[PDB]
DNA sequence: TCGGATGTATATATCTGACACGTGCCTGGAGACTAGGGAGTAATCCCCTTGGCGGTTAAAACGCGGGGGACAGCGCGTACGTGCGTTTAAGCGGTGCTAGAGCTGTCTACGACCAATTGAGCGGCCTCGGCACCGGGATTCTCGA
DNA sequence: CGAGAATCCCGGTGCCGAGGCCGCTCAATTGGTCGTAGACAGCTCTAGCACCGCTTAAACGCACGTACGCGCTGTCCCCCGCGTTTTAACCGCCAAGGGGATTACTCCCTAGTCTCCAGGCACGTGTCAGATATATACATCCGA
């Protein structure tokens, strides 16, 4: 759960996005803190603008491999955050 | 009765249209198309008839040049008929995208 | 009034006259769609530029000056409509 | 003579080209013989184009030059065709040409 | 309002060369556009040369090099000859 | 010895911010300098042309915004105008 | 400085000097240097990121003209933008026609 | 043993597309440039950097032209390039009249 | 002189371009097109140098000439 | 190879509007002055370009053999040109309307110019490691089988 | 399926270009004033949109049948790969002086300003060159 919650808003990671600096953030919060505001990593300040451009072009922002694991382990938490 | 063989009427037509200068694509359909294309980008634009005429001028010139190059490519291929591969080669060698 | 399928107003006899002026002799059946596509993209670019010029002018009317000046931007200058 | 055009024996206005250059931000300052030079070059160019336009008009048995005559002139003159290789003339038309095959 | 144009000037040249030929409005406008086209071309080239050569004013040498770079060989040669004749006339009288 | 100016230190700053563990050759800095100069020239020239055209003698943020929209292709131009508007509002916030 | 005033990395003073010295207009506004510095900075950041990515893929720790060429000609809209620029020591992309293959 | 024709060709193709150094030797090219400049004005001096820049530009332009000729040749169903291909490519580009 | 551009060099250029098989006349044709291109570029550059009042053709002038011809080159302080 | 018919070119009239000219008026053009910076010119220094000469060495040139590629002939089948009958909508031309381009007054916030002050940035000096180069092994392919 | 080189993957040395630090002067900062380009309001008339109807020229669909695109075959000869001989490009090194760069000096060319006025502007009006319709005369192209 602690590893499965993003460190910014502390809620469970829903639609997590793993930046190339290996960091991960939850989605409504990814685009609230990064996509439209800074285009940089909240912790290591790595610029990510072209990364987001390419992924939004190819719709691959949400790590499927980790997302499936999270849904299998904490489906109730995922549903509670979604609601 | 009579039927011209294929080709002679084609030469007659090309000489007819190379002698004259009037516009060929019909003006009301062209205006409708350009108004639609404009409506795609921003809403509520009005157009000068002179602007529509200028757009028609440029489109005519561009398409005639393209067809000239396509004919050159088709002749190079030892053919008489032009095809979309000829069109694509013309655009590629021109360097358009 | 909503406009739709106006690209079909470019009739195949008109396409034929364009090719006859261009010097073509024998015409295939599949080239009408290709000519429509190329005309579409060309109009898209020129209309984009003209609309942006008018937008910067803070007007609601697209003018012959704007169209000519867009064509000059594209390096396809046109004479006879002012400037 | 008072006017610079009459001073240099030219038809194009030295004062007009002087004003245009001053209101063009081409340089902080402009010289004196520069408008005269530019007007002479412009006049020669117009004379050059009118040569061929008039000759084509005489060929077509007309008294007035028109865009078709201008287009024929430009595309028959080799050098001016290289100068205006990327110019479209309204109502110009295309030279009569059929390729061999 | 006023719409400046070179109409009377082109008419003067045409009357000088072909006394028996008149001009239409479309052709007149075409010629007016052509003059402005060459005007901006030459002026921009001269400005670039002046800025590059670290000089604060353009002059006859600048426009001479501009015409030489722009027009093709024989046209440029006759144009530069015309220009030097005209400037010599102006500076002499 | 002429005191020619260059963009090398700031290019190096941007590289340090984006890719921390990477270096640059002097040749590469040359191309980066030329590229920056070329983009600057194109934007300034078209904006001056626009300002001359609308019969207005001042070049402003609106002129440069239209400049970016005409010159750069769609996606990048959207990103650039976003970045620029962020920068200008941040600047005008402080004095 | 004005650069720190907006968080940019490019010289507001230098670009303001260049706009005046180029005689582009009679007068120049205040937001113009900030806007132009921001756009230049973002463009250089894009180019550097792609070049560095290509270089790291090639397994080297510095950017060279070949890495710059790979980055520019590998991306679609950047190729469109620099479609008329030849890069010194850039080489050409590996591309062979299908029919030409054995 | 002998490789069949074309395999060494494509091996060289790969090797040369992987490389980045210049192909034309410096001394003949410099003598060519000096001879060309001799016709126009007498006793000019050249920077080595200027000669290198000219070499760069000529290299790139020739490579691009050969790409276009290969495209035309493969369009013609041939596999060997020919002078007519280069002529047509130049014409379509618009360099040659 | 013009034949200094030798046929293995022409072959290497073609190989870099992606060409597989070459004919005999390609060499002379390539010599012609290269001669034309060089003529134009050095004409423009020499005009620039003549204007500048200098007897040394500098790479900056060549970069300006290439910019005029629409063949911009990066890497020489442009 | 003559002959019909259909397209083209030719001739003629005629009525119309586009071009040419007269004319009168106001903004741009011409003349005169100034003072101030920018280009012209002399001189000096030193840097970079030219020239010469040779040494090993890889590249260019030449010959040869053959096999794969270009080019010409042939035959088949279909897709497009041509003619006709029917359908559709573009073109011409009055009418009506109002939304927006264009012109003008007023006032004002914003940017050019000038003087004082300082620190970012450029030329230089330094130092050290990333990759050029190279000798040893694996592979990833090409060609004969 | 076999060998068998070309190329890919690998450990070692070492050296020249990258990264860091130094310090000073010219460009950035700051403060201030004055004037004009620019923002905002108000009124007004060309023109762009919408409509309707009548007419007729042009677009559709069909049929037919013949010229051309396409695959196949064969043949002849023109590049490709390899081995051997000749050559000059490449590097290092030394000499030399022509001309690029910088600084100083000074006179003269031009922006800015004010005063006069006429060539260029719009507006009104007259008439002849040319589009259109229509009547006529030949070139020629294909069926017979
Ligand atoms: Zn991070």
């Amino acid at each position: 759960l602690s590893e499965c919650q993003c460190g910014i808003c502390m809620e469970i990671l829903v639609e997590p996005v793993t930046l190339p600096c290996n960091h991960t953030l939850c989605k409504p919060c990814f685009q609230s803190t990064v996509e439209k505001a800074s285009l940089c990593c909240p912790f290591c300040r790595r610029r990510v603008s072209s990364w987001t451009r390419y992924h939004t072009r190819r719709n691959s922002l949400v790590n499927v491999e980790l997302w499936t694991i999270i849904q299998k382990h904490y489906p109730r938490e995922c549903k509670l955050r979604a609601s | 009765p009579h039927r011209y063989r294929p080709g002679t009427v084609a030469l007659r037509e090309i000489r007819r249209y190379q002698k004259s200068t009037e516009l060929l694509i019909r003006k009301l359909p062209f205006q409708r198309l350009v108004r639609e294309i404009a409506q795609d980008f921003k809403t509520d634009l009005r157009f000068q008839s002179s602007a529509v005429m200028a757009l028609q001028e440029a489109s005519e010139a561009y398409l005639v040049a393209l067809f000239e190059d396509t004919n050159l490519c088709a002749i190079h291929a030892k053919r008489v008929t032009i095809m979309p591969k000829d069109i694509q080669l013309a655009r590629r060698i021109r360097g358009e995208r | 009034k909503v406009l739709r399928d106006n690209i079909q107003g470019i009739t195949k006899p008109a396409i034929r006259r364009l090719a006859r002026r261009g010097g073509v002799k024998r015409i295939s059946g599949l080239i009408y769609e290709e000519t429509r596509g190329v005309l579409k993209v060309f109009l898209e670019n020129v209309i984009r530029d003209a609309v942006t010029y008018t937008e910067h002018a803070k007007r609601k009317t697209v003018t012959a000056m704007d169209v000519v000046y867009a064509l000059k931007r594209q390096g396809r200058t046109l004479y006879g409509f002012g400037g | 003579a008072k006017t610079r055009s009459s001073r240099a024996g030219l038809q194009f206005p030295v004062g007009r080209v002087h004003r245009l250059l001053r209101k063009g931000n081409y340089a902080e300052r402009v010289g004196a013989g520069a408008p005269v030079y530019l007007a002479a070059v412009l006049e020669y160019l117009t004379a050059e184009i009118l040569e061929l336009a008039g000759n084509a008009a005489r060929d077509n048995k007309k008294t007035r030059i028109i865009p078709r005559h201008l287009q024929l002139a430009v595309r028959n003159d080799e050098e001016l065709n290289k100068l205006l290789g990327r110019v479209t003339i309204a109502q110009g038309g295309v030279l009569p040409n059929i390729q061999s095959v | 309002t006023r719409k400046e144009s070179y109409a009377i000037y082109v008419y003067k040249v045409l009357k000088q060369v072909h006394p028996d030929t008149g001009i239409s409005s479309k052709a007149m406008s075409i010629m007016n556009s052509f003059v402005n086209d060459v005007f901006e071309r030459i002026a921009g080239e001269a400005s670039r040369l002046a800025h590059y050569n670290k000089r604060s004013t353009i002059t006859s040498r600048e426009i001479q090099t501009a015409v030489r770079l722009l027009l093709p060989g024989e046209l440029a040669k006759h144009a530069v000859s015309e220009g030097t004749k005209a400037v010599t006339k102006y500076t002499s009288a």
